[PDB]
This record gives structure tokens, sequence and C-alpha cells, in this order.
């Protein structure tokens, strides 16, 4: 159960000036509004995993 | 489309938010107060060009120290603005605001009136996860004025 | 950069602010330039024109500023060969074989230590394989530092 | 009064940017630098 | 047995790049409304839950509290007594919980 | 010197009586005690820190006043004075703008300076002990307003319970043996009678109300 | 203030060894320089206090508008954006479902369960059942990950 | 990991067995470009946890506040 619950990601913030390809990147990103769906976890970030597509480059040890 | 509207009606002056209108409306409703600060700007370039062709070619205000000559300028620049402003409201705006509101609920007060995009809702299990105002939390319900009607 | 090592959770990254700080001003650079030459600044970079027409000439002097701006950006192709270079030695390096074969008392028993471990390469490993793999390396690093300089 | 006075806000950074967190770690980084470069440069003059 | 071991149920795809391992895509991940799309859907049902979805809902509230309740014995007290009366059964099918 | 050591010596001056006047010239284990602590003006008194603040503000200040004392780059777009062509007049206010953000260096030091640290992941690290936690604790909760209210109702409720209690208590106490026995009791018990004894009706063991 | 002399040893004529007397008073002397200082900043730091203090009433009434708004259902602190583009967040949406769906081997310890030779030395016998082939794990709502 | 209940027979991270392991990120500026750790003050509480406030404005209005 401890492990299962462990699982769930947890949200990373996208913002990130760490990675050289983000710093020049999100300079011309545009921020929309993220209207609220009526939840909790709505994952208009990147999610705390290793696994995922916008955190790879993350070091998780 | 965040614009809240004091309706005339009879002799109650209702209010009411744009949000409880039907998006195909609020569309009207935010193109005609869209044009405002272009009959506005409008209107101020007239005020502006009239007032600098007098204060100069009118060999009487000429005349005249550049700080009267400036002060008339001025005026006429933002009440050309004004004046625009109302002949875009009385000739037939202020009132297709009215009616293109018609069928919307009305408050008798600006502080009751409500932003349907600030409300709480949830998504209710029993009603396929529909967004739902009636949260757990809710004890008696909304009970508006009334509906208006133009 | 080696001082910059705890400052933050990048040890580049006042480094990777820099590239975009020096590419941002080398680009103002002739900008400013221009401006300082005035409504003349054609004139300064093509001189005299050659045709009475102000639409053939509006062309070549759409070159002339395009040529103007080139001569300065084409120039970061070199930034990219030093840094591709720098890259490539740094992957040599970093995958260059080392085992428990040299290795003193290693304690490593899990790794191929009890393992049979042969190979289809040339015999004489440290006589010709091993000498091999370190010619490769002075190429790298001396083809690096011609680059570079 | 003024909405120009929200840009004070710190608590709420994650709702709309989180970027001034990170981008003011290089401004003090970049100003020790030039404090090591400028400080050499002017001060040796004296030799 | 390895320690980052995982059993996963749906499929996913990885990425095929050197120095970095992860989820890429997923297969057949179709994308639905967007945020905005979503929204103004909801207000429209927001709008008529407010406009027209208001009379008698401290009614149909109660019914819903004392739906809540862990024992049978007690809803029918908690209808019996905050419901004015309500049947179990009636109330049941109100609330749509009856087959 | 400084006035705080100033002050010290116009506390200590029954002290300084004691040990100098007194135990300082004597010989013997006393003698040496008080030539040991003497008192009277520092040796080696100085201050190495706020001497290294005299330094570092000294030489810091110094490349203050070279990165801001800059010339202008509004007065250099018209070509009419000291400058005509300066390509790198874009740079001009990037020391100085450097400099003036070098004020908050102090204010804003670390992570929990520049955000709302309890919305961060290691102030949840620091509240269990400084130990570490899976990287979605910030996720999995329960809602604080049902740990605050619950508490709230349930006191509330425990008011109302006791007065229903005492109500229940004294209707109990009225009833027979047989009544307060057989009601609520299994169907399929036969009721007989005990011996009476004497057992006292106390509402609460402690003398409480 | 005068510092009781042990008198062990004669101090040093002042007028033959004078450089042995001066530290203590330069050491004063720097310190008269900096309080003169600090007393010629009293006006531009209290202006700067001052403004603070009249800066304090602007922010109070820029909270309020920024938490509650104009007609006090909430302001700008309601709003949240984001860069992520639509096939991003629906990428983690299906990323939180995998996750849900994301089990571990051989589940807990069977030896830290009620086993079966002990009921039935309790007076339960238990009954054997087969493994459900069936059923299909699946995520719940979106409300849920 | 040994308060969440598992046991731990050695120290560290050199897995001797079957098991990956992860070393240090290599202090050159090849993998300092491609990697970087883990920032935990990036990992935040979601946003919408914001929304909850709804409820108190709404409750202010209701009771005449
Ligand atoms: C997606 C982004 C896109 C953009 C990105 C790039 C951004 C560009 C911004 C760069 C900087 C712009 C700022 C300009 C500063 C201007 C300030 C100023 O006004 O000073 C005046 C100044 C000229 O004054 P001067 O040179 O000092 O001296 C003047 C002499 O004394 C005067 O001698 P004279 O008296 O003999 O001259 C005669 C007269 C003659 O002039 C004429 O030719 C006359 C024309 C005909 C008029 C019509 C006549 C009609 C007649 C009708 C007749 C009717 C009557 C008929 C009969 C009726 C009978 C009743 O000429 C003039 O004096 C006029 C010159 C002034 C023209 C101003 C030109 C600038 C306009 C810029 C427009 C856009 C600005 C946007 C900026 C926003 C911020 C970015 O203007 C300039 O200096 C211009 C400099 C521009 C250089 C910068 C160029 C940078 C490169 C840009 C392109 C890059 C391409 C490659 C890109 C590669 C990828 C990166
Ligand atoms: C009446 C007549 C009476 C006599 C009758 C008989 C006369 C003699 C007939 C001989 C019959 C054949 C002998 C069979 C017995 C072999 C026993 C043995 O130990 O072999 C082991 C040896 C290693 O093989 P293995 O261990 O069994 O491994 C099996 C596979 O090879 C493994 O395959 P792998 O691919 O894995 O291996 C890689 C390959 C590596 O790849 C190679 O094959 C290397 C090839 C590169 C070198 C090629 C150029 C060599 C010539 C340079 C000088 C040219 C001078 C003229 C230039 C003219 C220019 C136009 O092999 C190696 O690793 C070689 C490393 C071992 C040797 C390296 C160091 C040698 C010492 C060098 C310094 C010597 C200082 C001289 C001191 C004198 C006293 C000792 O076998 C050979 O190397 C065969 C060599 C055959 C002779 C070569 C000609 C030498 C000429 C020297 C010229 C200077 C002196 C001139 C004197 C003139 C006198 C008239
Ligand atoms: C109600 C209250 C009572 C009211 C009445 C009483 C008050 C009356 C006035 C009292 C005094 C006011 C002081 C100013 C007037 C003084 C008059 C005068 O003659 O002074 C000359 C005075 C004499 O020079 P100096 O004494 O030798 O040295 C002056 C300084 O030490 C340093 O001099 P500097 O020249 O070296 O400084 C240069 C610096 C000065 O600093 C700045 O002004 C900041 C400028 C940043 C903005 C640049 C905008 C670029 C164009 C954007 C166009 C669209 C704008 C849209 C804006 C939307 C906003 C969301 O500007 C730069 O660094 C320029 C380079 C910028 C980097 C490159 C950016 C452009 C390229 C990137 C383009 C990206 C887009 C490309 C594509 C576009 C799409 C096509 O020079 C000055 O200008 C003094 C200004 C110094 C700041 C004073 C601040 C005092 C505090 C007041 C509060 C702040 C007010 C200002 C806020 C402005 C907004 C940020
Ligand atoms: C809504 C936005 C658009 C507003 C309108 C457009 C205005 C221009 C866009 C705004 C630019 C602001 C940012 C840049 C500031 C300038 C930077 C700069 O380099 O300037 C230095 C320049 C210096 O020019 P200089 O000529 O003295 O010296 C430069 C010499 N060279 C070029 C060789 C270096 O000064 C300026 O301000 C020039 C810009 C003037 C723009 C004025 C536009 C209106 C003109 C007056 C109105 C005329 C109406 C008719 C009058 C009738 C008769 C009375
Ligand atoms: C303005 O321009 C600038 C300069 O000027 C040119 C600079 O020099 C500089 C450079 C900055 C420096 C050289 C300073 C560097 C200082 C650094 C890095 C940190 C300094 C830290 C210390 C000195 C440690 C101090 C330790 C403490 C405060 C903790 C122990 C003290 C305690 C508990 C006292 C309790 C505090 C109070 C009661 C507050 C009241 C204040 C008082 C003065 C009361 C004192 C009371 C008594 C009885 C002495 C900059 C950046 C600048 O921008
Ligand atoms: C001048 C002539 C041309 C230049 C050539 C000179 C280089 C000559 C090399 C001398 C080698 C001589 C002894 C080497 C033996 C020790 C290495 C060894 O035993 O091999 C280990 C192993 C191969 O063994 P296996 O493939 O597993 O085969 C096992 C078969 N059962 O090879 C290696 O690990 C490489 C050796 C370690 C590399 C260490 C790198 C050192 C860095 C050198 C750069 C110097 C920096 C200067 C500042």
């Amino acid at each position: 159960a401890t492990r299962w619950y462990g699982r769930q990601p947890g949200h990373l913030l996208r913002a990130d000036t760490y990675w050289i390809p983000n710093l020049v990147s999100q300079r011309f990103a545009k921020h929309q509004p993220a209207h609220w769906d009526g939840t909790q976890n709505m994952p208009i970030f990147r999610l705390a995993d290793p696994k995922h597509k916008d955190s790879y480059m993350v070091q998780f040890r | 489309s965040n614009i809240f509207l004091e309706l005339q009606d009879g002799d109650k002056t209702v209010y009411t938010h744009t949000s409880l209108i039907e998006e195909s409306k609020q569309e009207q409703i935010q193109a005609i107060y869209d044009k405002v600060p272009q009959w506005t700007n409008g209107g101020r370039f007239l005020g502006f060009w009239l007032s600098m062709e007098a204060v100069n070619r009118v060999q009487s205000v000429a005349k005249l120290p550049i700080y009267y000559r400036a002060g008339i300028v001025a005026t006429s620049t933002l009440l050309g603005g004004l004046v625009s402003s109302l002949v875009f409201w009385k000739s037939g705006n202020e009132n297709q605001v009215a009616k293109l509101a018609n069928g919307a609920p009305v408050y008798l007060k600006k502080w009751e009136v409500p932003e349907l995009s600030k409300l709480y809702f949830f998504l209710d299990d029993d009603n396929n996860f529909k967004p739902s105002l009636n949260h757990h939390a809710v004890t008696q319900g909304r009970q508006y004025y009334k509906i208006y009607q133009h | 950069h080696g001082w910059t090592s705890m400052l933050s959770h990048a040890v580049l990254l006042l480094s990777c602010y820099s590239i975009i700080i020096m590419f941002l001003f080398i680009l103002g650079m002739p900008t400013l330039l221009l401006y300082d030459f005035g409504i003349f600044f054609l004139a300064y970079l093509k001189g005299a024109g050659k045709y009475i027409s102000s639409v053939a000439e509006m062309m070549f002097d759409y070159t002339a500023c395009l040529v103007f701006y080139i001569r300065i950006l084409a120039q970061w192709i070199r930034v990219v060969l030093m840094v591709v270079t720098f890259i490539s030695l740094s992957h040599y390096v970093s995958d260059f074989d080392i085992t428990n074969s040299a290795l003193i008392g290693s304690e490593n028993q899990s790794d191929s230590m009890n393992e049979l471990n042969t190979n289809f390469s040339m015999t004489y490993y440290i006589l010709t394989v091993l000498p091999g793999k370190f010619i490769y390396w002075i190429y790298e690093i001396l083809h690096t530092f011609f680059v570079v300089c | 009064i003024l909405d120009y006075l929200f840009l004070l806000d710190l608590n709420d950074d994650l709702t709309r940017k989180a970027v001034f967190e990170q981008v003011i770690i290089f401004i003090f980084i970049y100003c020790t630098m030039n404090f090591l470069a400028w400080s050499t440069v002017v001060e040796l003059i004296w030799p | 047995m390895q320690n980052t071991t995982n059993i996963v149920h749906v499929p996913v795809h990885m990425g095929h790049t050197h120095y970095f391992d992860y989820i890429d895509s997923f297969p057949k991940l179709k994308e639905g409304p967007t945020l905005e799309e979503n929204h103004i859907t909801n207000q429209k049902i927001l709008r008529e839950q407010l406009i027209s979805g208001q009379q008698g809902l401290e009614q149909n509230l109660c019914l819903r509290n004392c739906f809540k309740l862990s024992q049978k014995r007690y809803i029918e007290f908690c209808l019996d007594r905050k419901c004015g009366g309500a049947d179990f059964q009636r109330a049941a099918t109100i609330l749509g919980y009856t087959k | 010197m400084n006035p705080i050591q100033k002050a010290w010596l116009k506390i200590l001056e029954p002290v300084s009586y004691v040990i100098n006047e007194k135990m300082a010239k004597r010989t013997g284990i006393i003698g040496k005690l008080g030539r040991f602590f003497a008192i009277g003006p520092r040796e080696y008194g100085v201050h190495p820190i706020n001497r290294m603040f005299i330094f570092m503000n000294r030489k810091y200040m110094a490349f203050q006043a070279v990165a801001l004392h800059r010339y202008s780059f509004v007065k250099s777009l018209t070509h009419n004075g000291f400058h005509m062509l300066r390509v790198f007049r874009h740079f001009a206010f990037v020391l100085p703008a450097t400099v003036l953000a070098g004020l908050g260096l102090f204010v804003y030091w670390g992570d929990d300076n520049k955000c709302y640290s309890p919305d961060r992941f290691p102030y949840l690290k620091k509240r269990a002990g400084d130990m570490a936690l899976p990287l979605n604790s910030l996720n999995q909760r329960t809602s604080a307003h049902y740990i605050e209210i619950n508490a709230i109702y349930g006191a509330e409720m425990m008011k109302r319970y006791h007065k229903v209690w005492e109500n229940i208590i004294e209707e109990r106490s009225k009833a027979t043996d047989q009544e307060k026995k057989t009601r609520y009791a299994h169907p399929s018990y036969q009721y007989s009678p005990l011996p009476v004894v004497s057992i006292p009706n106390v509402l609460n063991p402690l003398n409480l109300q | 203030p005068k510092i009781v002399n042990p008198q062990l040893w004669p101090n040093p004529n002042k007028l033959r060894f004078a450089d042995l007397y001066k530290y203590q008073g330069v050491e004063m002397k720097k310190i008269n320089d900096s309080i003169k200082n600090y007393k010629a900043a009293k006006f531009y730091i209290g202006g700067i206090l001052g403004g603070c203090l009249v800066f304090k009433f602007f922010i109070d009434a820029a909270v309020d508008k920024y938490i509650f708004g104009e007609n006090g259902n909430g302001g700008k602190f309601l709003e949240m954006q984001t860069i992520n583009s639509n096939y991003d967040y629906y990428y983690n949406r299906q990323f939180q479902r995998m996750r849900y769906l994301t089990e571990d081997p051989a589940g807990d310890d069977p030896l830290q369960k009620t086993k079966d030779e002990h009921l039935v030395d309790l007076g339960f016998i238990p009954k054997v059942f087969g493994a459900n082939v069936e059923v299909r794990k699946r995520a719940p709502h979106d409300k849920y990950l | 990991t040994l308060r969440a209940g598992k046991n731990i027979e050695g120290s560290g991270q050199v897995h001797f067995g079957y098991h990956d392991q992860k070393w240090g990120m290599p202090a050159i500026p090849m993998f300092q470009l491609m990697y970087y750790e883990l920032p935990g003050n990036s990992i935040v509480v979601n946003p919408c946890r914001n929304q909850n406030y709804r409820l108190y404005f709404e409750m202010r209005k209701k009771l005449g506040i």
C-alpha cells in the first residue's frame, strides 16, 4: 500500500532555468489560463516522475 | 467576458453579470464594449482637431495667452470623447445590451451578483460526473430576484 | 566555472546564461551601428547606387543589410563546431575502458570477475589493441585543441 | 490599490510563472563574478 | 528481485534516446477538448443549474444527507425526523438510487 | 576599546578590586589564580568578524562605485554629447542594475525566502524531523476542513449528549430491577430476580458536574 | 573608567614610550566617525521608513483586491495558468492513470496473514475459491487520480 | 526505508547484486548540460487548492458579512 501511494506522481514545476533548452525555449512560451475543471489534481505542470517526458533530464536519486 | 451590467427594470435598478448570459450573446455584448474606445478615442481626435483649428485660425482666440489656448484644446479634447461615448450608447447600444440580457437573472444589489466562473462546484458521481453547484456543503439555494425581461 | 559549483543546482548555470548574453549583445552591435550611421546607413554598407529605379536598388540594399548581419551571425557555426568537438572528446573519455583487470585487490566479484570473458579482437592486447585506443585518444584531443583554438 | 502592486506577490508565484525564484540566483552570481573581476582591474593600477 | 521493478497494466512506449530513459508516448492517446472548451461546456451546465435548478432544492439536499448515514435504520429515522416523513424507496427513486 | 568594554569595567569594579588588588599580588595558588584572571583591557581583544566586515565593505563599495559610474545610454542616442559611435551602449546599465539587485542578496537567500515555503516539499521534510518523504507527500492529505470542523463538531455534540445522558440515568433510576433487566434484553432471556443489595447511584465517581 | 593595577611591574614612561599608549585612542576615534554617519543618516533612513508606513495602506487595499476581487467573489488570486499544450495535459492525465494501474509484484507477505490451518483448529473450515480471471483493472475518474 | 518496514543489510547504493546502480553525475560539462539534480523546492502543492477559497467568499455573502 505504501509503495502504491508513492508512485502516484507529485507535481513538479515546469519553470526551469537549469536545463539550457528550457532556459531558451520558455522565453517564448505563452502562459495560458488553466481553467479549473473541479478537481484537485490538475496536472498543469510536469510530474515528479523519472519517466515523465518533461522530467527525464532530472536526476531522481 | 467579465462585465457587471446595470439594467433598468422599470423603477428598480437591477444588476447582473455577463457570465449569467449564454456565450452566444456574451460575444455580442463584448463587441459593443470593444467599440466604445474606438468612439471615445475617435471623438477625442475631433475635439482636438476642431479646437486646434479654432485657437489658431480664428483671430480672436489666437490673441490670447497660450495657457488659455491650451486649456480650450485640452477641455475640448476629453469633452469630444465623452460626447461620442454618449452618442454611442444612447443611439442603440445601451438598449441593445438590455435586449441581449433578456432571460438573465438579475439582483437588487450589486453585491449579490455572482460570477459563474468564481462559483464552487464539484463533479457529481451520481450524475455521470457532471459539474454541479449543489455540492455537499450547500444548505438552502441561490434564490435570485427575477429573470430580466426586455 | 569551478568556484560556482555550490551557488546553484546547476554547475554551468552562469555559463548557460553567458552564452545567451553573448549572443544577444553581439546581435545588437550591428543594429546599434546602423543606428549610428543614420538614414544614410545603406550608403555606408553598399555605397552609391547604380540604377535610377528605387525599387531595383531596394532589392540590392536588402541584400547588403542581410550580408551585413550574416557576416556576424554565420560565425556562431564556429561555436557549434567547438561544442560538438568538445562533446565527442568527453564521450570518448567517459566511455573509455576500465575493468577489474586494472584494479588492485578488487572486491567487485559480481562484475565479470568470476565469469569466462573471451573476446574476438586481436591478441597481444596491451601491445596491439590498447595502444590503438590510446592513439585514437591522442587524435581526439589534438583535433579538439586545433578546432577550439 | 492598483493591480500593478500584485507584482509584489511571492506566495502564489507558482500560479503565474515561478521564474523569479530562479533568475535572481543567476543575478546574484553575476554580481559576485563582476565584483571579483572589476575590483581586481581597478585596484591593481597601484603597483 | 530488481528493486526498480514495476508491473504496468496499460501499454507504454519508451524513448530510444541515448543517456535518457522515459515514457515518450502512450499508444492510441486521444486528446479531448481543451481546458477552455471544457470550461465553456461546464459554464453552460452550471448556468442552467443556477437559473432553473434551484427550486425544491432544500428537500433534495435533506434526502441526500440522510442517505449518507451508515445504517439503514438511521436513514429511516433521518427521513422521518428531518425530511417531513419521506419513504425510503420513494426518496431513493428521487435521488436515482433505484434500479 | 569600545563602550561595551567600558560598561563591563563599571560593573566589575568591585570584582576588579578583589582579583587585582588582593588576589593578584599574593603567592601560591591564590596568586596564580588572580594573575590569570586579572581584569583590564583585553590582550588580543580585536574582533576579527568586525574587521572582516570593514574589509569586505570597503572592497565591495569600491566595486559599486565603478559599476554605477557609467556613461548614460540615453545621452549617447543623440550623438551630441561625448558619444558619436558606441556599439555597446546597450550594455551601459547592466552593471548598475546588477549592483542594485545585490541589495536583495540576503533578503532572498535560500528557497524559503523566495516563495511561500509551506507549499513546497522541503517544508514537509522539516516538520517530519528532517526525514525523507516520498515526493508526492504534498498530495496525499486529509482535508484540513475535516480535521478542524470535526474537532468542533464532536465537542459540541458531546455537550448535547451529556444532557441526554442525564435524562437517561435519571429515568432508569426510577425503573424496577425487573424493567431495567428485561428492557433491551435478548428475547431468549428468562428473567430471574437477584437478591436485593445496596448499590449507590453515583453520577460521576469523581465529584464533578 | 579607572582600571585597577596590580603594580606587578612599572609601566613605561609615557614621554619616553608614547607609541605604547596610542592604540586605544585611535580605536575609539574610528567609532566616533561611524557615529557621525549614523546620526547624519537619520533623515534618509527615516524617510524610507516613513514611505513604508504609507506604502502599507496601499498594500492592504491591494491584497483585498487581489483576493476578494471587485464584488467579493474572488480576484486574480483564483487564477492559475500553464504552458502545457493540450497534448501535454492529456499525456499527464494518462500518466496518472498509468501510475494508478502500476502495481508491484508478489503483494505482501503471506506469512503475516491468517492461516487456513489455524482456522480449521478454531472451528471454521474455509472454502477454497478459484481465481477471478475475467476482471480487468481500470483507472477511476480523473478527480480520484 | 528502515522506518517504513524494510530491514537493510549492508549500506550504500553500490548494489553488489542484480540491481541497477546510479553513480553520481560526472562533474564534466557533458553530463552537466544533460542532467541537473532534482530541486525539492520545485515540488509544489497543486494550485487547485486555492479554489477552495470560493467556499469562503460564498459563506461570507450568505452570512451577510
Ligand atoms: C519582427 C521584428 C521586426 C523588426 C526587427 C528589427 C527592429 C528595427 C528597429 C531598429 C531601430 C529603429 C529605430 C530607428 C530610430 C529612428 C529615430 C529617428 O527618427 O531619427 C531620424 C534618423 C534620421 O536622421 P539622421 O540620419 O540622424 O540625419 C538626418 C539628416 O539630417 C536629414 O537630411 P535630409 O533633410 O536631406 O533628409 C531628407 C528626408 C527625406 O526623406 C524621404 O525620403 C521623403 C520620403 C517621401 C515622403 C512623401 C512625400 C510626398 C510628396 C507629395 C507631394 C504633394 C504636393 C504636390 C503638389 C501640391 C501643390 C499645391 O530624409 C529624412 O530626413 C527622413 C529620415 C527619417 C526616417 C525615419 C526612418 C525610421 C522609421 C522606422 C519605422 C519603424 C520604426 C519601428 C521602431 C519600433 C521599435 C523597434 O533615422 C534613422 O537614423 C534611421 C536609422 C535606422 C537604422 C536601423 C536599421 C536596423 C536594421 C533593421 C532591419 C534589419 C534587417 C535584417 C534582419 C536580420 C535578422 C536580425
Ligand atoms: C640454413 C637455414 C637454417 C635456418 C632455417 C630456418 C630459418 C628461419 C625460418 C623461420 C620459420 C618460421 C618460424 C616459426 C617459428 C615462430 C615461433 C614464434 O615464436 O612465433 C611467434 C610469433 C607470434 O605469433 P603467435 O604468438 O603464435 O600468435 C598467433 C597469431 O599471430 C595471433 O594472431 P593475432 O592477430 O591475434 O596477433 C597479432 C599479431 C600482430 O600483428 C603482427 O603480425 C605484427 C606485424 C608487424 C611487423 C611486420 C614488420 C616486421 C619486419 C620489420 C623489419 C623489416 C626489415 C626490412 C625492411 C625492408 C623494407 C622493404 O601478432 C602479434 O601480436 C605479434 C606480437 C609478437 C611479436 C612482437 C615483437 C617482436 C619483437 C620485435 C623486435 C625484434 C628485435 C630483433 C632482435 C633479434 C633477436 C630476437 O609469430 C610470428 O610473429 C611469426 C614471425 C615470422 C618471422 C617474421 C620475419 C621477421 C623479420 C625480422 C627482420 C629483422 C631481422 C632480419 C634477420 C635476417 C636473418 C636472415
Ligand atoms: C505622480 C508622482 C509625481 C509625478 C511628478 C514628479 C516626477 C517627475 C519625474 C521625476 C524623475 C523621473 C526620472 C526619469 C525622468 C528624468 C528625465 C531625464 O532627463 O533623465 C535623464 C537621465 C540622465 O542620465 P544619467 O543621470 O547620466 O544616468 C541615468 C541612469 O543612471 C542610467 O542611465 P542609462 O541611459 O544608462 O539607462 C539605460 C536604461 C534605462 O533604464 C530603463 O529605462 C529601462 C528600459 C527598459 C524598457 C525598454 C523598452 C524597449 C522598447 C519596448 C517597446 C514597447 C513597450 C511596451 C511596454 C509594455 C509594458 C508591459 O535603459 C536601457 O538599459 C536600454 C537597453 C535595454 C536593453 C535592450 C532592450 C531592447 C532590446 C530587446 C527588444 C525585445 C523585443 C524585440 C521585438 C519587439 C517586437 C517587434 O537618464 C535617465 O533616463 C534617468 C532614468 C533613471 C531611472 C529613474 C527612476 C527613478 C524612480 C522612479 C520610479 C521608476 C520610474 C520609471 C519606470 C519606467 C518603467 C520601467
Ligand atoms: C502606441 C505606440 C506608438 C506611438 C507612436 C509611434 C512613436 C514611436 C514608437 C515609440 C518608440 C519609443 C521607444 C524608443 C524611444 C526613442 C529611442 C531613440 O533612439 O530616440 C532617439 C532620437 C534621437 O534622434 P536624433 O535625430 O536627434 O539623433 C540621432 C542621430 N543618429 C540617428 C545618427 C544617431 O530621438 C527620438 O526621440 C526620435 C523618435 C521620435 C519619434 C517621435 C514620433 C512623433 C513625431 C512628433 C509628432 C509629429 C506630429 C506632426 C507635427 C506637426 C508640426 C508641429
Ligand atoms: C548597501 O551597499 C552594500 C554595502 O555597503 C557598501 C556592502 O558592504 C555589502 C557587502 C555586505 C557585507 C560585507 C556584509 C556581509 C554579512 C554577511 C554575509 C552576514 C553577516 C552575519 C553576521 C554578522 C552574523 C550576525 C549574527 C547574528 C545577528 C545572530 C546573533 C545575534 C543576535 C541573536 C542578536 C539579536 C538581534 C537583535 C536583538 C536585533 C537588534 C539589533 C541590534 C544591533 C541590537 C544589538 C544589541 C546588543 C546588546 C549588542 C552589500 C551586499 C551592499 O549591498
